[PDB]
RNA sequence: GAAAUGCGCAGAUACCGGGAGGAACGCCGAUGGCGAAGGCAGCCACCUGGUCCACCCGUGACGCUGAGGCGCGAAAGCGUGGGGAGCAAACCGGAUUAGAUACCCGGGUAGUCCACGCCCUAAACGAUGCGCGCUAGGUCUCUGGGUCUCCUGGGGGCCGAAGCUAA
């Protein structure tokens, strides 16, 4: 799964301030932690379809509060995706 | 009406989790062995769920049974 | 590392050096698994409530143990080989969950 | 005349026949009887006077063999799986327990058409 | 219904013991639960999705819906392997009948089962698109929280205010 200190070292890797823990920057990262671990299920199990909607839902997400940031601050945007390789 | 030994009342403080506990388990086996009603064992929804399950690894154990013989008729 | 129970069900019927021999692979086994044994409890036989492998009773064990989880399938697999291993039931560790108390 | 004293009789009861069984104290067959065995043939095999009639005469029949004694297992929920339980109480055998033991799987094969249709 | 095909002296039915194998999980079990739907039920472990409550901590409208697209989609059916207990279209018999290409009975192939790949349908039904707000209550229930009589959430039922409806 992902412990809580697993989770711990991405809500610190990220937060904009100490404290931080719902930012976009922050939720994003969590997010492709979660895609990561998923797809890294799906290519094991890849009839398991049910989980397969979840991810569907996860990336939806991502790629929602990615368009929220790039609309923002495209500084923060362009600088999420070099720091967690997305978008390409 | 219709309302004889409910098997909750007569015991105590057991825990339901516990598949070794064969003396207290079979109190809730039938005189088959059938795992009994609610209307019998007297347990609220979620604790009969439990020894539901508590009863099927006391018998993959051995300890409890999967069925059992009439003795009248 | 989660905390999980052993069960094992054991040949009635072998002697002491038959036993000594089995549970020796049994903590072998745990330990090139994974295995930190915390507490165990040898409770012996008793009377099956139906034979299993034609004995009417079996010679019982139990351990306690943290171990990693990826590796409970194959301890389980690996304790199930014996020949007196009449049954393995691991169970993962549950707190209990009192009733009429 | 092999000498039993006691065993076990089986009933097998069934809607189109009953069918008794005599056994030693290991379930090995002493003697047998049944509604044809008496000389019924179409549907009066299930009756439960064929089934009185089966089951006084593999008593009789076991009797010769020396018994004296008998535990009952009834099998089976026929016509007359009762009427084969009072002939043998009244037969000259010690009726010393009746068990029923119909087999019933825990949903296993499933049946004819005949025996399973609203579910 | 009554039967007859059928099986049985190459010894069956009934009964005890041993073995093989395929499929399905009795009780619990329902008025219960989960899921977007289709659907989901022995037990254990692992991997993994959804969800609910409390704290009122963080972001600061990031929302809703969604043509196309894409994925999922009971059963039957298709391809290639495998498997094959029980069941059973077609089919082979026995009966029934005015006839009986049927209902009843004895057999039985595909199929049902597994893997992989297709098919994309249905009374795919609550015949009720999704989301949000507003408008009496009573009561049974599943699952959280609290000061635990009761209070407050989330779900499943029933009766009913206002109102709606051709009924
Ligand atoms: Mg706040
Ligand atoms: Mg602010
Ligand atoms: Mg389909
Ligand atoms: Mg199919
Ligand atoms: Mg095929
Ligand atoms: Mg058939
Ligand atoms: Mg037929
Ligand atoms: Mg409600
Ligand atoms: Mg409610
Ligand atoms: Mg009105
Ligand atoms: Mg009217």
């Amino acid at each position: 799964p992902i412990t809580k200190e697993e989770k711990q070292k991405v809500i610190q890797e990220f937060a904009r301030f100490p404290g931080d823990t719902g930012s976009t920057e922050v939720q994003v990262a969590l997010l492709t932690l979660r895609i990561n671990r998923l797809s890294e299920h799906l290519k094991v199990h890849k009839k398991d379809h049910h989980s397969h909607r979840g991810l569907l839902m996860m990336v939806g997400q991502r790629r929602r509060l990615l368009r929220y940031l790039q609309r923002e601050d495209p500084e923060r945007y362009r600088a999420l995706i070099e720091k967690l390789g997305i978008r390409g | 009406p219709s309302r004889k030994a409910k098997v909750k009342a007569t015991l105590g403080e057991f825990d339901l989790r516990d598949y070794r506990n064969v003396e207290v388990l079979k109190r809730f086996l039938s005189e088959t062995g059938k795992i009994l009603p609610r209307r019998r064992t007297g347990l609220s929804a979620k604790e009969q769920r439990i020894l539901a399950k508590t009863i099927k690894r006391a018998r993959i154990l051995g300890l409890l049974p999967f069925t059992e013989k009439l003795v009248r008729k | 590392m989660r905390r999980y129970e052993v069960n094992i069900v054991l040949n009635p019927n072998l002697d002491q050096s038959q036993l000594a021999l089995e549970k020796e692979i049994i903590q072998r086994a745990l330990e090139n698994y994974g295995a930190r044994v915390e507490k165990v409890e040898e409770l012996g036989l008793r009377r099956l409530a139906y034979p299993i492998a034609k004995d009417p009773q079996g010679y019982f064990l139990w351990y306690q143990v943290e171990m990693p989880e990826d590796r409970v399938n194959d301890l389980a697999r690996e304790l199930r080989i014996r020949d007196n291993v009449r049954r393995v039931m691991v169970v993962k560790s549950q707190e209990p969950f009192l009733a009429n108390a | 005349k092999r000498q039993v004293a006691s065993g076990r009789a089986y009933i097998h009861a069934s809607y189109n026949n009953t069918i008794v069984t005599i056994t030693d104290p290991d379930g090995n067959p002493i003697t047998w009887s049944s509604g044809g065995v008496i000389g019924y043939k179409g549907s009066r095999k299930g009756t439960p006077y064929a089934a009185q009639l089966a089951a006084l005469d593999a008593a009789k029949k076991a009797m010769a063999y020396g018994m004296q004694s008998v535990d009952v297992i009834v099998r089976g929920t026929g016509a007359g799986r009762e009427q084969a339980i009072r002939a043998l109480q009244a037969s000259g055998l010690q009726v010393k327990s009746i068990v029923d033991d119909t087999p019933v799987p825990h949903n296993g094969c499933r049946p004819k058409k005949k025996f399973r249709k609203a579910s």
